[PDB]
């Protein structure tokens, strides 16, 4: 319950994600997209995905002035749109008893000192 | 001369624990409406009190009618 | 005054035979839509054929929707499309709420 | 001399943080004079 | 060193842009301080009795003195009839500067000193209390003891005879640097209304010059020029101030005129309706509005004769304004409408107000009926819902549509539309009870009222109030302007026709514009104009 | 221009096409003025998508502002609302009223001009007269304290 609890609350902080923090995770980003291709398979497969899911593939450049646009606000405004309080969906196998109730898990999706 | 040589455009700033100025500025909305509505309550939990309706709720137009004492002149011996 | 209504069609028409260069085409054409005069079947044939010749695209279809835009009712423009629809199949002309 | 406008011509910097001060609180006394006006009528009464 | 370099650009500078500006500065500065004094007034006669203060009538009749006095010669005259015509006048007509750099340079510094003066004189122990129309007899020292009104009498010399000053060279440049092969008749409407309204005021100002200061010698020289007992009569007084004073509205008005015949067209793309027919009937306005001047005194006792050929020509005065409205209600039917865009909702909001006007003024134009409303609220309210809705909202769509021309910014479209918005609905429930008011048969400038009044005023009060936050709005989107940095290109109101396609429009269609100031850059050269543009002779 | 473009090059333009640099804009269009030479017939619906979307699309010169109507408004009620709050918050603040604008005295003189026949053809003096008259009503006129 603890640890459901502690990220549910880290999930609905994101609606007052500071500026070095979507800094570090667009410089994370930009690096883990490109660190992944390191074999033929695996650009011949990321090509055809991106081909058959898309309709083109992006180039490096689009890729990173799409990335680099992005801000702290926009981060805000999407996360308080679907962060924040709405309804999950959860899984669970194995054992499972200290799990609580659906109610208890959802009320930790939304702040209540805000 | 900077935290990250690398990057200059890392600059630490001053703060107690976490009391970081952006902090602060992020909450700044939230105390003032929990101070408003603080406050409301409080007006609410004392509309009766004789002074309260004297001195504020009958000035105040229309609503002031209501916050009256309308005993005819048969009144408190 | 000057030009009456039918003198002006007839000569739009003759000036829509011989047009060579995209922006005296889009000139006359735009030029035209501006008495209140919708072009008959011959000045809206001729003015594809001469966007056929001067080898734009977006002008034919732009024509049949400015055609649209500018008749007054639905059944006016259903009559049009239903006599020049031969053409349109011709010519390879896709219409606007078929093209998206 | 052949300069090219930079599209400014507001007769006094202007900027985000220091200058609204300035201007606000020009714009306070230029609003707030007819008061001392009518106050200076009804000084000695 | 910059320092002298500033100096140079703004004090010891005779550019025709450099000084435009400042005029639109201090008509604002004007308005904020009239708009100030106008809130005290009304706020005042928000309740029967005395209120705020001591009773002082006095202090009021400063009031409104002062109100009406800087408001129609400090901040509508200076700041429309001469700052949208020095700047804007030479780019139409063809010419690089003005006739006479020095006389523009001389006539915007005549006004700060009369503005110190004013408030100066305002300031005095008694100030000026025969209104926005001073009478000889109660400005005579008989009531006033002081320097009050005698500078109040200096200032409207003064600023007078600098408007007539600041005139005379704008009638030359636009009579003698006309453009090779720009007839006179070709002359753009708007240029056109300016130069009537020039030779307007030139023609009939020195004649308040006199007899202001033939009126003023009798504080001093103790002259019998209108002393009941020396042989004096008022009446010529009144005759002489009126004279003047009915002419004065229509000069004011009329660049409001040109910039909604300018506005209307280009926000529309069609271009105006009938422009030989509506600068005629324009022309006959002007020589019209000199012979019909003792509408002001009907009620003061002249003859039947007299009053029957005076009252029967006021009203020929509405018959080429009909045309005018109805020119314009065509032109905007049929062309395309971005009703959207601030200067056309401001034109769009200008003609209705104006009507409306009009027909008050058509109301009271007979001496049987100005027998009901002479003195009263009714003649306020028409006179206000003329001026404050027509010159007003002019001067606001000029700002409005030539402001990138002057500096090179974007405003807020939002903010300002909801400043548009909320002025007209507060100008709109001020003197809408006003009508009332004075239909009940009340009269005007009285600080205390019988109290069968109250709604009316109540009513006035909160619209009054309203006009204030419409005043805080327009400021912030004017500061938010000045800093915004947003870049206009160079002719901002052209879009491409119905048949333009995205890459002939922009490589071979740039650069037209029914003006010529919209070929410029929008930030304009300081030397424009090197070779005279030459048209079809 | 024979060879017919690759779908993947014009697909989604209208999202692709303002961070697409000017290189890349200058050569598409290039390829569709050398393409449109050919007859129509043998090109596929995605190139007349692209062709009209170049020619008469959005992007460019006719690329207008929208402004909320919604936003001008809330925008015009917070103004209203802004100036009857203050000029109410304001008003209270004033010299106090006269004694005669009491009930008592507003009914006592309504009584009084009917006595002397002031305005008695559809005023003061009417026949039926379930009307005020000469009463405010409202806070104008409120009771004696
Ligand atoms: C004032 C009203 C604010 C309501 C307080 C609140 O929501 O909890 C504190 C809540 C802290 O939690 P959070 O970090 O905002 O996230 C809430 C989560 O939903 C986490 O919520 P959760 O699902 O884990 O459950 C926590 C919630 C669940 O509790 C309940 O459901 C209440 C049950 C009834 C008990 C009495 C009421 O507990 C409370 O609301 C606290 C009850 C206090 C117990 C007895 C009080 C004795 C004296 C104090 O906010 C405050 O501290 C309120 C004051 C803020 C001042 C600034
Ligand atoms: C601001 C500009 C302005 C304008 C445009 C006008 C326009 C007119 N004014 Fe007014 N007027 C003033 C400014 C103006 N006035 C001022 C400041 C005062 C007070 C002076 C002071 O005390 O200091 C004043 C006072 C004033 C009086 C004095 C009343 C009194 O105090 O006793 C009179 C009386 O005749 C008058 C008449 C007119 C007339 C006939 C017009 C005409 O121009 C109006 C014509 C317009 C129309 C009528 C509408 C359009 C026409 C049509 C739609 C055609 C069809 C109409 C009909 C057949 C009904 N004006
Ligand atoms: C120039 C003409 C003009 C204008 C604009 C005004 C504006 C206003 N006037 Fe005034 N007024 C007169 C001319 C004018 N007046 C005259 C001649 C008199 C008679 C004087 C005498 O009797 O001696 C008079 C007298 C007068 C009285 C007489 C008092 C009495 O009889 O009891 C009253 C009272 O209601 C009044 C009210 C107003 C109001 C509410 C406004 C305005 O508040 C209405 C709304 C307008 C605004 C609030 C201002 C908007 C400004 C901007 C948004 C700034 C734009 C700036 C630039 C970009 C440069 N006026
Ligand atoms: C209102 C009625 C009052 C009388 C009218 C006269 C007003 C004062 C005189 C102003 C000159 C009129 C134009 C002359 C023609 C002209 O233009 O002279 C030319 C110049 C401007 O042109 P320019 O050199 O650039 O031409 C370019 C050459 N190629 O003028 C002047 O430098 C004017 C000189 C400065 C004087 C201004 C101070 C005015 C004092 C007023 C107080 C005295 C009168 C008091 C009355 C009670
Ligand atoms: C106080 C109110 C009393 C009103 C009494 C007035 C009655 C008569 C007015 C009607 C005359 C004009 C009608 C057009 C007839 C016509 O067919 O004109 C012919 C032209 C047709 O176009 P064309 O020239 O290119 O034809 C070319 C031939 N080869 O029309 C027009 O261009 C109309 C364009 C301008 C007219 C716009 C009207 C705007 C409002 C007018 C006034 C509204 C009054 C509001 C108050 C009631
Ligand atoms: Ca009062
Ligand atoms: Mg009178």
């Amino acid at each position: 319950d603890d640890l459901v609890h502690f990220t549910l609350q880290n999930w609905a902080r994101l609606t007052v994600a500071t500026r070095a923090e979507v800094e570090r995770a667009k410089a994370q980003l930009r690096a883990s997209l490109l660190l992944s291709l390191d074999s033929t398979t695996a650009i011949a497969e990321d090509i055809g995905r991106q081909l058959l899911t898309t309709g083109r593939r992006m180039s490096p450049q689009e890729v990173d002035l799409r990335i680099g646009q992005i801000t702290e606000k926009d981060v805000a405004r999407v996360a308080s749109e679907m962060i924040w309080d709405k309804d999950i969906a959860v899984s669970a196998v194995g054992s499972i008893e200290g799990l609580l109730d659906y109610n208890r898990i959802r009320s930790s999706i939304s702040m209540n000192r805000w | 001369i900077s935290f990250f040589p690398n990057k200059p455009m890392y600059h630490v700033q001053p703060h107690i624990s976490f009391i970081t100025p952006e902090r602060t500025m992020k909450t700044i909305p939230a105390f003032s409406r929990w101070a408003f509505a603080a406050v409301a309550g409080v007006f609410v939990f004392a509309m009766q009190v004789p002074k309260v309706k004297t001195t504020i709720l009958q000035p105040i137009a229309f609503i002031g009618d209501h916050f009256k004492d309308k005993t005819p002149e048969e009144d408190k011996w | 005054h000057g030009v009456s209504l039918e003198e002006i069609n007839t000569k739009y028409n003759d000036f829509f035979s011989n047009v060579q260069d995209q922006f005296e085409l889009q000139r006359g054409l735009n030029n035209c839509f501006a008495y209140d005069i919708v072009p008959s079947s011959d000045v809206i044939e001729q003015a594809l054929r001469a966007a056929r010749r001067v080898n734009d695209f977006p002008t034919a279809v732009r024509i049949f929707e400015g055609i649209k835009v500018k008749l007054p009712t639905k059944e006016q423009y259903q009559a049009y499309v239903k006599e020049l629809k031969p053409v349109c199949n011709e010519l390879g002309i896709v219409l606007k709420e078929d093209l998206f | 001399s052949a300069p090219k406008p930079g599209s400014t011509i507001p007769f006094y910097i202007n900027k985000k943080p220091l200058p609204t001060l300035l201007y606000f609180g020009t714009f306070g006394v230029i609003f707030s004079i007819p008061f001392i006006v009518v106050k200076y009528h009804n000084r000695n009464l | 060193n910059s320092w002298w370099t500033y100096v140079n650009r703004w004090i010891f500078s005779t550019n025709a842009k450099d000084i435009a500006i400042l005029y639109l500065l201090f008509g604002l500065v004007s308005g904020i301080i009239g708009s100030v004094f106008s809130f005290i007034i009304r706020m005042e006669l928000s309740a029967p009795g005395s209120q705020f203060l001591s009773g002082n009538g006095q202090l009021y009749n400063v009031a409104i003195s002062a109100h009406g006095i800087l408001m129609i010669f400090f901040f509508i005259i200076p700041a429309l009839f001469g700052a949208f015509g020095n700047y804007l006048v030479p780019l139409m007509i063809g010419a690089p500067d003005v006739a006479y750099p020095r006389v523009n340079n001389f006539t915007f510094w005549l006004l700060p000193p009369a503005l110190m003066l004013l408030l100066i004189s305002a300031l005095t122990e008694e100030g000026p209390g025969g209104g926005w129309t001073v009478y000889p007899p109660l400005s005579s020292i008989t009531s006033h003891s002081g320097p009050a009104i005698d500078l109040a009498i200096l200032s409207l010399q003064l600023t007078g005879i600098s408007s007539t000053l600041g005139s005379v060279n704008l009638i030359a440049t636009m009579i003698n640097m006309r453009a090779p092969g720009l007839s006179l008749y070709q002359m753009p409407l708007f240029a056109w209304a300016i130069m009537i309204t020039s030779i307007l005021l030139l023609l009939t100002l020195p004649v308040l010059a006199g007899g202001l200061f033939m009126l003023f010698s009798d504080r001093n020289l103790n002259t019998s020029f209108y002393a009941p007992e020396g042989g004096g009569d008022p009446v010529l007084y009144q005759h002489l101030f009126w004279f003047f004073g009915h002419p004065e509205v229509y000069i004011l008005i009329m660049p409001a005129f040109g910039v909604v015949s300018h506005i209307i067209p280009s926000l529309a793309h069609k271009p105006i309706f009938g422009k030989e027919g509506m600068l005629w009937a324009m022309l006959s306005i002007a020589l019209l509005g000199l012979m019909v001047w003792s509408h002001h005194l009907f009620t003061v006792g002249l003859d039947v004769d007299t009053r029957a050929y005076f009252s029967a020509a006021t009203m020929v005065i509405a018959i080429p304004t009909g045309i005018k409205i109805f020119s314009w209600l065509a032109t905007l039917t049929g062309g395309a409408i971005q009703w959207s865009r601030v200067p056309m909702l401001y034109a769009i909001g200008f003609l209705i107000l104006f009507t409306i006007g009009g027909l008050t003024g058509v109301i009271l134009s007979n001496s049987v009926l100005d027998i009901a409303f002479h003195d009263t609220y009714f003649v306020v309210a028409h006179f206000h819902y003329v001026l404050s809705m027509g010159a007003l909202f002019g001067l606001c769509g000029a700002y409005y549509y030539w402001s990138p021309k002057m500096f090179g910014l974007m405003y807020n479209e939002t903010l300002a539309s909801i400043q548009f918005w909320i002025l007209f609905i507060g100008v709109n429930i001020v003197f809408g009870p006003q009508h009332f008011l004075g239909l009940n048969g009340m009269p005007r400038r009285i600080p205390d009222y019988p109290e069968a009044f109250v709604g009316w005023n109540f009513v006035s009060s909160i619209g009054s109030v309203i006009s204030i936050l419409s005043l805080f709005l327009f400021m912030y989107v004017m500061y938010d302007q000045f800093t915004s940095n947003r870049v206009v290109k160079t002719n901002p109101y052209l879009i491409p026709s119905y048949f333009d396609d995205n890459v002939i429009f922009v490589n071979e269609k740039l650069g037209v514009a029914q003006s010529i100031e919209w070929l410029l850059h929008s930030p304009v050269h300081e030397h424009a104009f090197n070779t005279l543009p030459t048209k079809s002779i | 221009g024979e060879a017919m473009i690759a779908r993947p090059r014009l697909v989604d333009l209208d999202k692709r096409w303002g961070i697409m640099s000017q290189e890349e804009k200058d050569g598409l269009i290039t390829d569709l003025y050398a393409r449109q030479k050919q007859p129509w017939t043998t090109l596929s619906i995605e190139e007349k998508k692209a062709a009209y979307w170049i020619a008469f699309g959005e992007h460019g010169p006719r690329a207008f502002s929208h402004i909320s109507q919604k936003t001008v408004f809330w925008g015009t009620v917070a103004g209203l609302t802004i100036g009857v709050v203050l000029f109410g918050l304001i008003r209270t603040q004033a010299a106090p009223s006269p004694r005669t604008m009491t009930r008592e005295w507003q009914e006592k003189s309504n009584e009084y001009m009917k006595e002397n026949k002031i305005n008695p053809i559809s005023g003061e003096a009417s026949e039926g007269f379930k009307g005020r008259g000469q009463i405010s009503g409202g806070i104008f006129s409120p009771s004696e304290k």
